[PDB]
């Protein structure tokens, strides 16, 4: 019908508006935000700790720093790099062996439907092993805490300080999984899917939120540091957004035409 | 009594050996709501398609064996003009609508004298591909004249010859042995049927509703019913009686719903 | 004492979309309130209804409008199949929310806008053909389908609502399948009378196309999305 | 070969498809006329049918009571089914390869019959199996019952010289089969 | 209510399961109002 | 008694109609349609995926196509071939090794009692392993969806895209089974046991319904593609028709007399 | 806290016919309605009651009728044992539903039809013998059993309802067992008086046989079917 | 009710367990009526 799209509001018509027709019956409510993000999906495949770690030092990290990379999973749909939140998402195309390949992550199923700016939800974290008969454990520390990185000698065995704490270290049975729901613990009222301000941090970068995360999990093996194995064991972190709310509609990513 | 004239539109038909109208699955198969899979207004019945369409069918000789059938698809006989069966203003509307939802009402006439014996099994057989050669393509009017009556072979009893897809050069072609559009010729009386015996009647009367996997089906590519005249007892007579009695049929669509108007169907 | 149970065959199975909760770990967290934020998306069909631009290959530099030549031809000025996997629908909010689903149901609403000069006068025929064996190109082959004539005047937009004509109640939102002349048919913008411009006005004005969803456009069955936006 | 063949065989690979339903009374007359003409004990013959299952109706035998018992079975064969001509050739390929392991330089001859020619997905394998049987050392003749493309049987046989209509077939194969009998030992 | 079929029985309390907001003191409305 | 079977309706008599007798008491209701199809039976033995698959390309498939056959189980009582719905059912009698032997299936217990034309029911799928100590997983995609066939590199391990999704991937415990009931998800109102129309698809073939299925399951092993084993592992798919309804009586298959 | 259970010996057992549900996976699916479809089979005994044809070996080309010769003989014109595994019952709906079960109970209803000319007059005796040591062949040996005389006239069908005479309440539907003269006895169609035809009428008319189920035919105990229809 | 002995307690709701039809707006009857 006769309209003005320069107005900015176009009323959603039906077939009966211009023609002779009828309204179709409403099919289903699967587009509900609380329904559509309330399902699990893979976030990041992280290695499993076998000793007391060294958490990745903040950027710009110089060479020679003996730290432990690819062990901590900053639980965020936004793009991360080296277990710390980033802006751009980078994947290595031809990863030659000069320098440390930084473990990046992103929630591919989220941004293809993240047609909004702010998003708040609880987080159900399921940590599925990627190793036959792995008895692991899933430590965690909230948004705004740091990793306790040393070891205390119990009975001539370097038991690290990430076995205990006031934060949930769920121990898995052998051949089992770990699943627990994390509350919204960040200091921001919502998580910015898209952020345009500047974080007044270690040198300020536009478009990088400081506390848009549910925390950081890491997997360790419940043995002291003398019982260290040799081969590298991985674990996979699935994530479900319980009780999702979303505000302020925005864009969906640019699907190319080639 | 047994004299029922079935007036419909401007075309009425008489019978004086009427067994009764075998209404199928319901009391009144004319009652039919519109399709629920359309958001436009359907073209309902009107008084130029609410009438019978007599068309011929091949003669029934002594050479016909037992179980030799002869299939007349509905609406597939309106569109290929099978047996001189011009659809009139129904086919002129069926080509111009995309979906069509009707229930049929047929009547097969075959006049046997009291000195003939034989029993046709007329039945409205749903969802069969009996008009299609074991090689996909549908039968033209020449191939219905080149055989006159399709013999119930083992390929029809097992469903071995229903149309398939060419798997291509990659897959080794499997030995096809069965397909679900078979005819079990002994169990055709489960369908809405009457027997056209040579000593009780000369006209069977079947009235079927719309059935189909969707609430309305496509117009060009549906075969949800199939008229199926099957010989249970072969014709026999002494030399002097009227050889080769003709078989006709008379199809009337009860309560159609045409949805999705477009121009006349060009392949 | 012990309640005698009998655990099923799906014991200790992790199913990703189990419609159920799980054990808390770190509860009794009062979160800071979000009463101040306006504009909450209660439902993602509040965004398919917002009209977004389409993308037409010009006569990765695509164009949201249709340049209208001054040369007479009896073919549609632009024509595109009504399929929400078609590349004139990748970057709409209708076709990029629905490509992350498996079924849809209802009315796509194609909004036009004549972005030419104010002194232009013309008419456009707007035909939606249902799926035929051949795409209609002649104006007389598209006059017979579902059309509507749009007269350019003071108000400069027209919302042609494409009907939902389909046998199945929910159409497949992604026709990447062994393909034919594609259901659900073709939209086509025919220029009926030529655009008569006064002297010293630009030739070839531009019809900016939109694509929203109707008031009865409904989606069903989430699927895993294509992650190829990130490569 | 200049060395004579120690054995000499014959394969009647016969179609019983739905296309030969009105022509089986002519195909059966062609087979009996070639069996009751070559009564030599040097020649063994086998009856292979195919519609959907390629089935050996009689193994590679020479006993004229068994062949008469074989020909009394071919008269009562109901046509019908598809045309899997590759599985007609696989039953002969299981018999050529079994008889190449005797130390006898024999000579396999294959006679094919077809009305309804094959689809592209079936012609690809029947051309493949006919290449397989020639690699096993056979001479494929393609006798044609009514209207048939010679090109669809040019690949199946040795060449276009080895494809024959059925009315000329016994006129052709009178001395064509007999030419290797004098060549043999 | 979300993707939650447990209409019958919540074992854990609402504060432990969910995360309620602390206090400061159908009909799909449009996201833009022409006035 | 005196009757007319040309009428087409014969009233079901008893012994008391012609003779002196009595009605026998009604035995049981095991002929009820909702009772008689509500029991599990084997459908198809499918191989278990060990890498990111290539779904079978539609017919006519030409030679040289590197695809993965015999892994997908199109969950349908109607005859299938190469994980796609077919009309005829073909079994290989003497399967020589020229060409790819296409995995066909059929529900033998269904058609011997499918004396009807249309049939609608839910579907309980139990996927029993045919391998000692197999830890597998049962992916699925509905009637009208396609398989997501690639791999995303998590931690230098080609984890395929069939680990995640919005459709149920049930993971089995080791030595265990997977059982879940699928709803009626096809776009057709019922499933045609016998269909006579033509599917206007890739070239149209009479008697072949396009969406007469409950979906397609496939079994995969939850390891990345670098942990690929050598031997072929099978799994067996049992199927139960919950809440069955059936319409429009029809024929039962021709039992031969030889 | 923990409810102390005690799982039984049949824990983690997959039984195929457990009378119970299981866990959903992909629920909240509204299916499109089937209110339009007529003729719903509520019960498979709505189809045993529909009379289907039998198959008699003529004097895999079998014949649903009995050709009636003009030659006198004091043996039954056709005779077949009342056993639903007998090959005159394989392709009825009575004998092909019941062969997929294990027991039956009630009255088989054999419907006849004289498909000869209208001018034929004759009578047929229709004897059901219970299981004797010897099958009755003489008309005088079959006059004594459960018989009924059918006079050919205007109405051309006769529904001889076979009684359910058996000790056990449910007979076995499949007598493939170490066999004798088979319970449950023999049906037998004797021609009582010869069919007197006027001149220029065909000799040997045809009695088309049917086989339905009674109004008290009841089935029990499903078994796995014979899958030999597919080979 | 089918092959279902659970007369007592349905854990999952009817929409999640079964699949109900959406809205459009004993005595064994015969399948053929002679009229
Ligand atoms: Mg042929």
């Amino acid at each position: 019908s006769t309209d003005n799209a320069e107005t900015g509001v176009i009323e959603a018509g039906n077939t009966d508006t211009d023609f002779s027709g009828e309204l179709a019956a409403p099919g289903s409510n699967h587009t509900n935000v609380k329904f559509l993000f309330d399902r699990s999906r893979l976030l990041n495949v992280i290695k499993v700790l076998e000793k007391d770690a060294v958490f990745p030092r903040p950027f710009p990290t110089a060479t020679g720093t003996q730290q432990d990379d690819g062990y901590f999973c900053l639980l965020t749909p936004r793009p991360t790099v080296a277990s710390r939140p980033a802006t751009r998402f980078g994947l290595y195309v031809s990863p030659s062996d000069s320098g440390v390949l930084a473990n990046t992550s992103l929630d591919f199923n989220f941004y293809s439907l993240a047609c909004f700016t702010y998003f708040r939800s609880d987080l159900e974290v399921t940590v599925v092993s990627l190793e036959p008969d792995l008895e692991f454990a899933v430590g965690w520390f909230p948004s705004g805490s740091e990793y306790q990185a040393s070891s205390f000698v119990y009975d001539q065995l370097h038991v690290p300080y990430h076995f205990t704490g006031r934060t949930p270290r769920a121990f898995a049975s052998k051949g089992g999984k770990v699943s627990f729901v994390l509350p919204w613990n960040s200091v921001s009222s919502v998580l910015p899917v898209r952020w345009g301000g500047a974080s007044k941090l270690s040198s300020a970068t536009r478009g990088l939120p400081a506390h848009a995360d549910w925390g950081t999990i890491y997997a360790f093996i419940p043995r002291p540091n003398e019982k260290k194995s040799t081969a590298v064991k991985h674990v996979a972190v699935y994530i479900r957004y319980k009780n999702a709310r979303a505000w302020c509609p925005s864009m969906l990513p640019f699907r190319s035409y080639k | 009594d047994r004299v029922t004239t079935q007036t419909a539109g401007n075309t009425a038909i008489n019978t004086q050996s009427s067994l009764g109208v075998l209404c199928a699955y319901v009391e009144d198969p004319t009652k039919s709501d519109p399709p629920s899979s359309s958001t436009d207004q359907p073209t309902t019945t009107f008084t130029a398609i609410d009438r019978w369409y007599t068309g011929r069918l091949n003669s029934w000789t002594k050479a016909v064996k037992t179980f030799s059938f002869q299939a007349v698809p509905l609406p597939g006989a309106f569109l290929s003009r099978q047996g001189g069966l011009n659809g009139g203003a129904f086919t002129a509307t069926l080509h111009r609508h995309f979906l069509m939802k009707c229930g049929w009402q047929v009547q097969v006439q075959c006049n046997l004298t009291q000195f003939h014996q034989g029993a046709l099994l007329v039945a409205m057989v749903p969802e069969t591909t009996l008009d299609v050669k074991p090689d996909g393509k549908a039968k033209s009017l020449q191939e219905l004249n080149e055989e006159q009556w399709v013999e119930m072979s083992d390929d029809y009893r097992t469903g071995k010859n229903m149309p398939f897809q060419s798997l291509g050069t990659y897959y080794r072609p499997p030995n096809w042995t069965w397909g679900p559009n078979f005819i079990n010729p002994y169990q055709v009386t489960v369908f809405p049927h009457q027997i056209l015996n040579a000593r009780t009647s000369t006209s069977v009367d079947i009235n079927v509703p719309y059935i189909g996997e969707t609430p309305t089906q496509s117009s060009e590519t549906q075969n949800s019913w199939t008229l199926l005249v099957m010989v249970l007892v072969p014709l026999d007579y002494k030399e002097g009686a009227t050889t080769d009695p003709e078989i006709t049929f008379s199809v009337r669509p009860t309560s159609p719903y045409f949805n999705g108007l477009r121009n006349r169907y060009t392949t | 004492g012990p309640i005698p149970t009998a655990p099923r065959e799906n014991s200790l199975m992790f199913l990703s979309t189990t419609p159920d909760d799980t054990v808390p770990a770190y509860g009794n967290v009062r979160t800071p309130p979000v009463n101040y934020l306006p504009g909450e998306i209660t439902d993602l069909l509040q965004l398919a209804r917002i009209p977004t631009l389409m993308a037409f290959g010009r006569v990765d530099a695509y164009v949201p409008y249709v340049a209208v030549p001054t040369q007479f031809d009896d073919k549609p000025l632009i024509s595109f199949p009504i399929t929400l996997s078609d590349p004139v629908y990748q970057n709409t909010l209708v076709g990029a929310i629905s490509s992350n689903f498996a079924n849809y149901r209802g009315c796509i609403q194609i909004t036009l806008t004549f972005c030419g000069p104010m002194m232009a006068r013309g008419k456009f025929l707007l035909s939606y053909s249902p799926p035929n064996g051949t795409q209609p190109q002649t104006l007389s082959e598209a006059m017979q389908c579902t059309y509507s004539i749009w007269d350019i005047g003071l108000n400069s937009s027209w919302t042609f609502v494409i009907p939902y004509i389909s046998p199945s109640d929910y159409r497949e939102t992604r026709a990447i399948t062994n393909s034919v002349y594609s259901a659900d048919g073709w939209f086509s913008l025919h220029k009926l009378t030529k655009i008569t411009l006064p002297p010293d006005c630009p030739q070839s004005p531009c019809i900016l196309f939109f694509a929203s969803a109707g008031e009865d456009y409904t989606l069903r069955l989430p699927v895993d999305c294509n992650p190829s936006y990130v490569f | 070969s200049m060395a004579c063949y120690g054995g000499f065989d014959l394969y009647f690979i016969l179609d019983k498809s739905g296309s030969v339903l009105h022509h089986w009374n002519e195909i059966y007359y062609f087979v009996e006329q070639l069996a009751h003409k070559f009564i030599s004990p040097q020649l063994r013959m086998s009856f292979i049918v195919f519609s959907t299952r390629g089935t050996t109706l009689m193994k590679l035998t020479e006993d004229r009571e068994q062949i008469r018992q074989g020909l009394e079975e071919l008269q009562k064969v109901l046509p019908g089914g598809d045309t899997y001509m590759h599985e007609g050739f696989e039953r002969a390929s299981e018999q050529i390869y079994y008889e190449n392991r005797q130390g006898y330089r024999t000579a396999s001859v294959i006679i094919a019959l077809t009305d309804g020619e094959l689809h592209e997905d079936l012609f690809f394998y029947s051309e493949r199996e006919a290449n397989r049987s020639r690699d096993l050392g056979a001479i494929v003749y393609a006798v044609g019952v009514k209207d048939f493309n010679e090109t669809q049987l040019a690949r199946i046989a040795d060449s276009k010289d080895h494809v024959f209509p059925v009315n000329d077939g016994f006129q052709a194969l009178q001395g064509i089969i007999h030419s290797i009998l004098k060549k043999s030992c | 209510r979300g993707n939650n079929g447990n209409m019958t029985f919540n074992y854990y309390a609402n504060t432990y399961q969910n995360s309620v907001d602390f206090s400061t003191s159908g009909i799909l409305n449009p996201l833009g109002y022409l006035k």
